[PDB]
């Protein structure tokens, strides 16, 4: 029943918030679960729990503030909040806009996103996400599971990159239930997308129509070992998408899906694998490679 | 009639809240102080249990908004006397069917007594005789409680009723039990299973210890069961069980789904850490429609066994999965120094799972098994 | 007049420390406590806080060096008025 945030820092450091519990705020502005907020640093979450909340945790910054840096989260477990994890900084997202200088490392495991909905309608009915990255450079992500039995409550992206977003690794993630979903997992693309992210070891259970998806202008994205189910989706497109052809891909599988992989206009029905750049193999030595 | 002056003057401090001994407990391990619990609780009072053994007669009702801290483990104990009937868990919430709301135990023993009735002996039926039952209550907050000699469970956390539903698969239970936290506890000596929860949602199982089961049915460690969902288990611990942690369901309950591991450490289990669907295995057999994603890190598992012969000496395992759709493990260790304990398969995933990930796995020391990892393939693999 | 000297023999004794009602606290969810809570901490002990709802006027200032242990939650509980102005946390 709180006015802004259950629990929050700001410029500090050496912090640890351990089996903690915040829920339902009162209010229905920026009202997170947790927030590492303006100049916070070297923080470890771990095993907390958020409810009813706009963000689950939120790892930000406000424009004229350095962005919360080096914040770990070991497991945590968001329920019916809006946007479970939250990581952005505010005035460092459009193309115009300076760079961010401040906004790097997180490193985050067990995550869990239950329920994904904004009934309450926070932040002017935001649209909900399981995972939301912005602006920040180097965010590791070690098992996530994202679950629903309600379709309709997230119908956008289950899962973003983007607003110049650098260097996320997103490793055993399992998203469930979003069959009403446009895109499981999206790398935005554009004037401002998301760059340089690896996907890898993901389990789409009916969640996006398309399930992987990389936008316009995208350099570097890794993408291997995703699995999908499509069966209980409404009309699903294809299991991974890319209107570029640069990204690259193994370990692609699927029933339910129409096309396994879409790459640059492209239907690859049974999967790709794609390597871009100098090649070699089953060699001993090798001079220069184009 | 002196110390009586004394003593209701400490009463009326209330330095604790509201004392037990003041409602007229003895706690000198004879005397049946069932009446002053009873009075004590529903004061309306934060009941506190200072030093003692508080024998009972009956199982202890907590209704709505409850507070009941004591004074440690084996410091504060409740036991059964020696003459109590069947039918009744120790401690338990009141309202049975609807269940209760914040309730708050803290640092005390919980002796089942199981030792009453003889060799060998579970519960009747249902969730019946547990040291500790939390029925479709909301917002439980279980710290520092030692479960010891239990004729069912140690800590159970289930739905409205005394018997477990059974709806068939890819049903939801009515009045479930809703935000749990249980921490610092220890349960041992059990019928069935040390921690374990029934159709509940929302439960965070941190830094606990369930060891040594009293028989050699399913007798797990930890075991999240039919129709529970979204639970965190955290640096817990199992020794000398048949799984490590359980997740599971019968075949006509809905599985465990959405269930996290954040680190746990298996002694001795012959399943360290074993998940699958009883009734969805089969080639014929209907797939289940609930056996859904598993995220688990830094699993430990120590010299897996099956020297007590659980499960109709069932071959041991590291990890075994089976019917489950999506399950990642991050960074798991199997270690032994007797390779003679297991010989069959370390790891295996089987039974119509499917959506395994497998990343960062040492296993050593099996050098006697004939399979590290297996994928089985064949009619259900 | 009797309960009077087996208290001070109690608070004399000092299970937690010095206690909260030792400086006057009433805790009965009306009696501002404020001045009860602002001694025992600068006291230089370990202040204890037993059951009962501890109203207060104003925020509860913090020095260094300070221990501060309840009996838990929802048993030792602390309370802004119902006419407390604006400007002021809790704790702090
Ligand atoms: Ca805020
Ligand atoms: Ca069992
Ligand atoms: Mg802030
Ligand atoms: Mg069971």
């Amino acid at each position: 029943g709180f006015g802004d945030d259950g629990i929050t820092t700001h410029h500090s450091q050496y912090i640890n918030i351990l089996n903690c519990y915040s829920h339902d705020p009162r209010l229905t502005a920026n009202c997170n679960g947790f927030e590492i907020d303006d100049g916070s640093r070297h923080v470890v979450l771990s095993n907390n729990r958020s409810k009813g909340c706009y963000g689950g945790i939120e790892i930000k910054a406000h424009g004229d503030a350095p962005a919360a840096y080096n914040i770990s989260i070991n497991g945590h477990m968001s329920v019916e909040d809006v946007r479970s994890y939250n990581f952005r900084h505010i005035g460092h997202h459009a193309a115009t806009a300076p760079q961010s200088v401040s906004a790097k490392n997180i490193v985050a495991s067990n995550l869990v996103s239950i329920r994904p909905n904004n009934k309450r309608g926070f932040q002017d009915n935001a649209t909900p996400r399981v995972l939301a990255v912005s602006a920040y450079y180097g965010v590791v992500i070690n098992g996530l599971t994202g679950y629903t039995d309600d379709p309709n409550l997230l119908t956008e992206t289950v899962v973003s990159v983007q607003f110049r977003a650098r260097n996320c690794s997103l490793n055993g993630v399992v998203l469930t239930g979003f069959s009403n979903s446009e895109n499981g997992i999206y790398v935005i693309g554009g004037s401002r997308g998301g760059d340089a992210v690896n996907i890898s070891n993901v389990t789409l259970n009916n969640s996006g129509r398309y399930g992987v998806s990389i936008g316009s202008g995208i350099e570097n994205v890794s993408i291997t070992n995703i699995s999908g189910i499509g069966d209980g989706i409404n009309s699903p497109v294809a299991l991974v998408s890319t209107i570029n052809s640069n990204p690259e891909i193994s370990g692609l599988s699927s029933i339910g899906y129409p096309t396994v992989a879409r790459v640059a206009g492209t239907d690859y029905n049974d999967g790709l694998t794609l390597f871009n750049g100098a090649f070699r193999a089953s060699t001993t030595s090798s001079g220069k490679i184009h | 009639h002196f110390a009586d002056l004394v003593i209701q003057v400490i009463d009326e401090l209330k330095q604790f809240g509201v004392s037990v001994k003041t409602y007229g407990a003895k706690g000198d391990g004879v005397t049946d102080d069932i009446r002053a619990f009873e009075k004590a609780i529903e004061s309306g009072f934060p009941v506190y249990v200072p030093y003692g053994t508080f024998m009972v007669s009956r199982g202890i009702k907590l209704p709505s908004n409850t507070v009941l801290t004591g004074a440690g483990k084996r410091n504060a104990v409740i036991r059964f006397m020696d003459s109590v009937g069947r039918g009744e868990s120790l401690m338990y919430n009141e309202n049975v069917t609807t269940g209760n709301e914040n309730i708050f135990l803290s640092s005390f023993t919980l002796d089942g007594n199981n030792k009453r009735l003889g060799q060998g002996i579970s519960g009747i039926g249902g969730s019946r005789e547990s040291n500790l039952s939390i029925r479709a209550c909301h917002n439980v907050y279980i710290r520092d409680i030692e479960a010891v000699d239990c004729t069912l469970h140690g800590i159970d956390i289930t739905c409205g009723g005394l018997d477990y539903p059974y709806l068939g698969d890819g049903t939801t239970a009515p009045n479930p039990s809703e935000n749990i936290w249980i921490e610092n506890c220890e349960a041992t000596g059990f019928g069935d299973d040390g921690i374990t929860t029934h159709h509940s949602q929302y439960i965070n199982i941190l830094n606990c210890y369930s060891h040594d089961p009293r028989l050699t049915a399913n007798c797990n460690g930890f075991e999240i069961d039919d129709g529970s969902r979204h639970v965190v288990l955290s640096n817990n611990r199992s020794k000398g069980c048949y799984g490590g942690i359980e997740i599971k369901a019968h075949g006509d309950a809905p599985a465990a789904y959405n269930i996290s591991i954040n680190g746990h450490m298996s002694v001795e289990d012959v399943r360290s850490y074993n998940f699958r669907h009883i009734g969805h295995h089969a080639a014929t057999a209907p797939q289940s429609v609930s056996a859904k994603n598993i995220v688990a890190s830094n699993l430990v598992s120590i010299r897996p066994n099956n020297k007590r012969g659980f499960q109709d000496n069932a071959t041991p395992r590291v990890l075994a999965v089976s019917a489950y759709y999506g399950v990642v493990i991050n960074g798991l260790t199997g270690y032994t120094d007797d390779p003679n304990l297991l010989t069959e398969t370390v790891v295996s995933v089987q039974f119509r799972a499917r959506n395994c990930s497998l990343n960062g796995v040492v296993l050593t020391g099996f050098s006697n098994s004939e399979n590290g990892i297996y994928v089985i393939g064949g009619s259900r693999g």
